[PDB]
């Protein structure tokens, strides 16, 4: 059998799992129910081409993106969502459990403050701190005549 | 309809013609010469060069024989001089490599070693079919 | 159930779709003909998001998912991850992954059942993928080519790969997947099957060049419409193959 | 000394760098693909004698062995111990995470 | 190419002012001066 | 004889000469034209050019590559303190102008 | 849009500032400013140079054992969006924020004994 | 007469979303050669009497130097009236966040951080214009409305604005805030030192 024969036979033949079993497939039910789309049906389905050439043609008619949005609450629908926080990005601290964490950081924050973690602490001391600098200064004033000399 | 193609942004461009890139698909050459550079225009002592996505006419100076005594189109994904992208980010990549092309867009090779631009994926659809990452 | 389209003149329909058994995505385009394509076909059944990956419009081969899982790579931004979520219905889990081959239309291609993958996958992206997605995960190669997401498309009716994939490599292929698997091209003898068409249960879309003996070796080979089978090819389709084919 | 110091920081000068060299230690098949990135014949020694830890090819067996003597190789050595710098180490440094869910 | 100085082109501009950016550039000019003659008559 | 090869001219005979402004504040040399049925309005002002920044914009522009993406722009400040009015100058047409 | 960080210092990068490198193995590296970048092309290392965060962290001079930083990380799995779940996460943020910079200076002065 | 001696701010004569013109003086460069001044290409290395001129400034009749042969003169300081420039923002001086946008929500004015380099603060009302205008800083600057009807869909665009740079263009600089720098930093040795 020449080459291009046995590609054809290989264009030809039909591979099937051994086992015979089938995959489950997973087409909704909506499917056999719709009718469908004819263009010269005067009753057919009103496309985004149609909204588009209605609304000014290709280029100039603008897409609303967030039409087709699917939120809790609908008028949220075209809401500006926020991005950046005083230098940090909103997005890096979205949790959707965030409540419980937070005020578990309260109650640390109060277990440390009654511990004392954020507390706050000599004339003798403050005295020979100044005997030093005045000697560091005096020291500083006979290198620098040294240098001149 | 010739090999320059449409809807392309001004980008810095890196190549002009003389270089020799890396050839990144595995149609058998390992460099591309470029001689010429589709839709360049017409300016005294300035020479023709392209950027990531444009297409060149290449020789092959080192690779597989037969790819040798001709002149290929070719697609340039990879370039080293920096460029700045419309999100405001200048970039480069570590080398210049392109892949040989058909004047219809169609790749000569059936892979792609390394990343391809984001330009050279979006401008043709059989480099980014053939891309495994795109940067 | 096998349509005809192109996304601004170009018959690469996959490589700017992404069609699944429960979404559509579609890439924004200047116009509104690719998005109305789908929504004629797929009237409000399931939804169809206008999306970007990336900055770019090669979605199709940027993504990958199935009815329950879709996977987004890791240049995907914020914005675009939120319009996704907002997009699909809560019963789709969307993650974007942090895999070296980006390309996840090009590296995985999945049914609602198993998944095969570029063999160079990370471990933890191949965890990512059978949790999200729910299939079981093989890393295969398709007339050796690693981009099995490109060179293969996949429904639980059956498969469609490469057309010079030997007749032993279809063998283990459909007794791996469990379902029938056929060599064959699109868009006029293009070996780039999953760049050329995307494909459900019920529905697939090719290209405009594609021509009528491999529309219909597609419409056997994935059940479409009414009396569709894949045992039709070697039958009654088999004159037919064998004149254009040959 | 170093060939050509002025031009050393160009991109068409750039070496391997010390994360892909760990990476080429823990895996094979990451070196592979950076040798299949090279050819054969046009390589010291064929490519047959080849430092891993340098990234770099000699010709012949006695130079490789010359090389791991001088104090390069045992640099390059001290900071594979060290450890090289990656995006994971990035990321701890400023105390950021990924969260996968 | 058509020039700038085509009358095709001369044409097309015009339609385009009468109809598209005329109304905006009325509106814009009606809130201006609303707010402007606010400014004189306080 | 002629140039072997073509060549565009450097520089625009448009803005010639080349010689230093002869005064510092620029000068409208034009104001639109006037039509009667608008409301009053004006049409200039004034300000300093303090400085550029960068911002990043949503684009909506329909049918470019760009749309419905962000965009990074320079943009240049202008610092506009409000003017005064002091004065009323009438002007007549003449054969002279 | 959103904030990167420097690959090699960990300054915060902003948009249009700084460079990305692409390397061919599929790595992006971000820098916020070119002395980072020509760094990086010499090869040196972010650990050893004391200007950096990579050394701060490395060297213990880094409040990085917190429960406030906890908070941030980058979210692979989005959430749907929802107006009380932002505004309380706005004030979340700035809570957060007050009580690291509490906790970081006393790890300061800790470190100041 | 209703408008003597009374103020007038920017916003009751533009508006956002306008295309205008700016009218000013340009850059001054002083006495510029033709290589500058025109673009001319350089003559080959070591030529004699220079290299940074003019071949030939007259090789044909007449026996003349012509007006159209580039010669070494003043560059810069040119008026210059550049048309079509759109509004992106009109912030008003008393509002504490004119450079907050709908998204970023740091309150924060127009001014970088350490001031406009060689200006100082803006603490008026301000107009950003897209792209770039033909002053200098400290300029004064005509603003003037477009004798025309436009025919382009960018003067009829809505601009949204998600974030404005107020980093130091001092240099690199980093930060938006003074508040977002001692959060990066953190506590510095002067600060225990006060
Ligand atoms: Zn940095």
């Amino acid at each position: 059998i020449g080459t291009r024969l046995q590609e054809v036979m290989a264009r030809i033949h039909v591979a099937t799992p051994m086992d015979g079993t089938t995959r489950e497939t997973f087409i909704p039910e909506a499917v056999k129910n719709l009718k469908k789309y004819d263009k010269n049906d005067p009753n057919r389905r009103v496309l985004a081409r149609d909204i588009e050439e209605a609304n000014g043609g290709a280029g100039v008619f603008n897409v609303d993106l967030r039409k087709d949005w699917i939120l809790e609450n609908p008028e949220w629908k075209y809401d500006k969502i926020p991005e950046i926080f005083d230098g940090k990005n909103v997005y890096d601290y979205i949790d959707p459990d965030i409540d419980a964490k937070l005020q578990a950081l309260e109650e640390e924050e109060e277990r440390l403050e009654k511990e004392g973690f954020y507390d706050e602490d000599d004339e003798e001391e403050e005295e020979i701190l100044q005997k030093a600098e005045y000697i560091r200064e005096q020291h500083a004033l006979i290198r620098n005549e040294a240098k001149m000399r | 309809k010739r090999g320059a193609p449409g809807g392309k942004l001004k980008m810095t461009l890196g190549l002009p013609v003389g270089a020799i890139m890396n050839c990144a698909d595995n149609s058998g050459a390992r460099n591309l010469y470029i001689i010429a550079v589709k839709g360049a225009g017409a300016r005294l002592n300035r020479l023709p060069a392209g950027g990531v996505g444009d297409m060149v006419m290449a020789t092959v100076k080192k690779g597989k024989p037969e790819l040798r005594k001709k002149v290929h189109p070719a697609v340039i994904v990879r370039q080293a001089k920096p460029w700045k992208r419309f999100d405001g980010v200048f970039l480069y990549f570590e080398d210049n490599a392109g892949v040989i092309v058909n004047p219809k867009g169609e790749m000569k090779g059936s892979a792609i070693t390394g990343p391809v631009g984001k330009e050279a994926a979006e401008l043709w659809p059989r480099i980014a079919s053939n891309a495994g990452v795109v940067m | 159930m096998a349509v005809r389209a192109q996304f601004e003149n170009s018959n690469e329909v996959g490589v700017f779709a992404t069609l699944t058994n429960s979404y559509c995505l579609v890439a924004l385009g200047a116009s509104e003909n690719f998005y109305s394509v789908f929504e004629a076909e797929l009237q409000d059944v399931i939804p169809i998001c206008r999306t970007t990956i990336a900055g770019t419009r090669i979605i199709g081969r940027l993504t990958a998912g199935n009815r329950k899982g879709l996977l987004v790579p890791t240049t995907t931004t914020d914005q675009e991850l939120q319009h996704l979520r907002n997009s699909l219905p809560d019963d789709i889990r969307i993650q974007r992954i942090e895999e070296r081959l980006s390309a996840l239309g090009n590296v995985i291609v999945c049914n609602d059942h198993t998944a095969l993958i570029h063999p160079d996958l990370e471990r933890e992206t191949e965890e990512i993928i059978a949790d999200v997605l729910g299939v079981e995960v093989f890393r295969q190669t398709i007339a050796d080519h690693v981009l099995v997401g490109s060179y293969m498309a996949l429904s639980n009716q059956g498969g469609l790969v490469h057309p010079k994939t030997s007749i032993q490599d279809q063998d283990e292929l459909s007794s791996l997947l469990g379902v029938p698997l056929v060599a064959g091209s699109v868009n006029r003898g293009s070996n780039v099957i999953g760049g050329g068409m995307v494909v459900n249960d019920w529905l697939a879309v090719t290209g405009l060049d594609t021509t009528a003996p491999e529309l219909s070796v597609i419409e056997s080979v994935f059940r479409l419409g009414e009396g569709a089978g894949p045992g039709a090819i070697n039958t009654s389709m088999k004159n037919t193959i064998v004149e254009s084919f040959y | 000394g170093v060939f050509a110091k002025r031009t050393m920081t160009k991109t068409r000068r750039r070496l391997r760098d010390l994360d892909q060299i760990e990476r080429d230690l823990r895996s094979p098949r990451h070196l592979q693909q950076y040798k299949e990135t090279k050819a054969a014949e046009d390589l010291p020694g064929l490519g047959l004698y080849y430092c891993i830890e340098c990234a770099k090819w000699f010709e012949s067996e006695t130079s490789l062995v010359g090389h791991r003597k001088g104090k390069p190789h045992k640099r390059r050595l001290k900071q594979l111990k060290e450890g090289a710098y990656t995006h994971e180490e990035a990321m701890a440094a400023i105390g950021y995470r990924i969260d996968n869910g | 190419a058509k020039s700038a100085r085509a009358s095709r082109i001369k044409e097309n501009h015009q339609r385009f002012k009468k109809n598209i950016a005329g109304p905006v550039e009325a509106a814009r000019l009606e809130r201006l001066s609303a707010k402007l003659m606010a400014i004189a008559q306080a | 004889s002629h140039r072997k090869y073509e060549a565009p001219r450097h520089g625009s005979l448009a803005f010639l000469p080349r010689k230093r402004a002869a005064r510092h504040r620029g000068r409208v040399k034009s104001f639109p034209k006037d039509d009667p049925k608008k409301p009053v309005h004006l049409t200039a002002a004034m300000g300093y050019k303090a400085g550029m920044t960068t911002i990043v914009r949503d684009l909506d522009r329909p049918g470019a590559k760009a749309h419905k993406k962000e965009v990074v722009e320079a943009v240049t400040i202008i610092d506009c303190p409000p003017m005064v009015v002091v004065g009323l100058v009438g002007y007549i047409e003449t054969p002279r102008g | 849009m959103r904030i990167e960080n420097c690959f090699f210092c960990g300054r915060p990068a902003w948009p249009s500032k700084g460079i990305t490198f692409m390397r061919n193995d599929g790595k992006a590296f971000r820098f916020c400013r070119s002395k980072c970048h020509k760094n990086f092309k010499m090869k040196r290392n972010p650990r050893k140079l004391k200007w950096t965060k990579a050394y701060r962290k490395n060297a213990g001079k880094e409040m990085v054992v917190d429960s406030t930083l906890q908070f941030a990380a980058r979210r692979n799995v989005p959430v749907r969006y929802n107006r009380e779940l932002w505004q309380k996460t706005l004030k979340a943020m700035e809570r957060i924020s007050e009580i690291r910079a509490r906790r970081e200076r006393v790890f300061y002065k800790k470190r100041m004994a | 007469r209703s408008l003597f001696e009374k103020p007038v701010t920017i916003d009751t004569i533009f508006e956002k979303d306008e295309m205008i013109d700016v009218i000013a003086v340009t850059k001054g460069h002083g006495f510029v050669g033709v290589t500058a001044r025109w673009g001319t290409k350089k003559l080959p290395r070591k030529t004699h009497k220079g290299l940074r001129k003019v071949a030939c400034i007259g090789a044909w009749h007449p026996s003349h130097v012509q007006w159209t042969v580039a010669r070494a003169g003043q560059m810069g300081y040119h008026h210059r009236t550049s048309v079509n420039h759109k509004i992106y923002r009109i912030g008003k001086g008393d509002d504490e966040a004119n450079a907050s946008t709908e998204t970023d929500l740091t309150k924060k004015k127009i001014t970088p951080m350490g001031g406009f380099v060689r200006y100082g603060e803006v603490n008026n009302d301000y107009v950003m214009i897209k792209g770039s205008v033909p002053g200098v800083k400290k300029r004064i600057m005509t603003l003037r409305k477009s004798l025309f009807t436009h025919t382009s869909r960018k003067a009829l665009e809505k601009v949204e604005l998600k974030w404005i740079d107020t980093s130091s263009e001092f240099g690199h600089g980093a930060f938006q805030t003074a508040a977002e720098k001692k959060q990066f930093m953190g506590t510095l040795k002067k600060d225990l030192q006060t």
